[PDB]
């Protein structure tokens, strides 16, 4: 936690679908945009933290 | 293991991002087609309905 | 000589003005275009919003 990492993540197609059926992805809260409406936008500036 | 629920390693991942302020990169599965001129359409240039 | 009835004619321009002018303004809302705030919310949120 004090030396999480981060990731540049573009130039990629957004599927989400892949990630919100998995199974283990028990919690799919968002905050500035719906959990269910994520594909049906555009992205850029997208960054990952673990 | 022995720990209860609550005290068990999470793994937590944080997606950033901004939004049509900037030109995207990265897009979803939707399809695109040939543009119109001079007829009254709707329009969804990259997320701006 | 005759401004009275050029400010007449300036506050009618003024007050019609305002009002284009406010349109921008986000009012608590995340933003003021209505079809980015329906495109990034569940029903719920958005009726809120």
């Amino acid at each position: 936690v004090y030396a999480w990492n981060r990731k540049r993540i573009s130039n990629c197609v957004a599927d989400y679908s892949v990630l919100y059926n998995l199974a283990p992805f028990f919690t799919f809260k968002c905050y500035g945009v719906s959990p269910t409406k994520l594909n049906d936008l555009c992205f850029t500036n997208v960054y990952a933290d673990s | 293991p022995t720990y209860g629920v609550g005290h068990q390693p999470y793994r937590v991942v944080v997606l950033s991002f901004e939004l049509l302020h900037a030109p995207a990169t990265v897009c979803g599965p939707k399809k695109s087609t040939n543009l119109v001129k001079n007829k009254c359409v709707n329009f969804n240039f990259n997320g701006l309905k | 000589a005759l401004g009275k009835l050029q400010d007449v004619v300036n506050h009618n321009a003024q007050a019609l003005n305002t009002l284009v002018k406010q349109l921008s303004s986000k009012f608590g809302a995340i933003s003021s275009v209505l079809n980015d705030i329906f495109s990034r919310l569940d029903p719920p949120e958005a009726e809120v919003q």
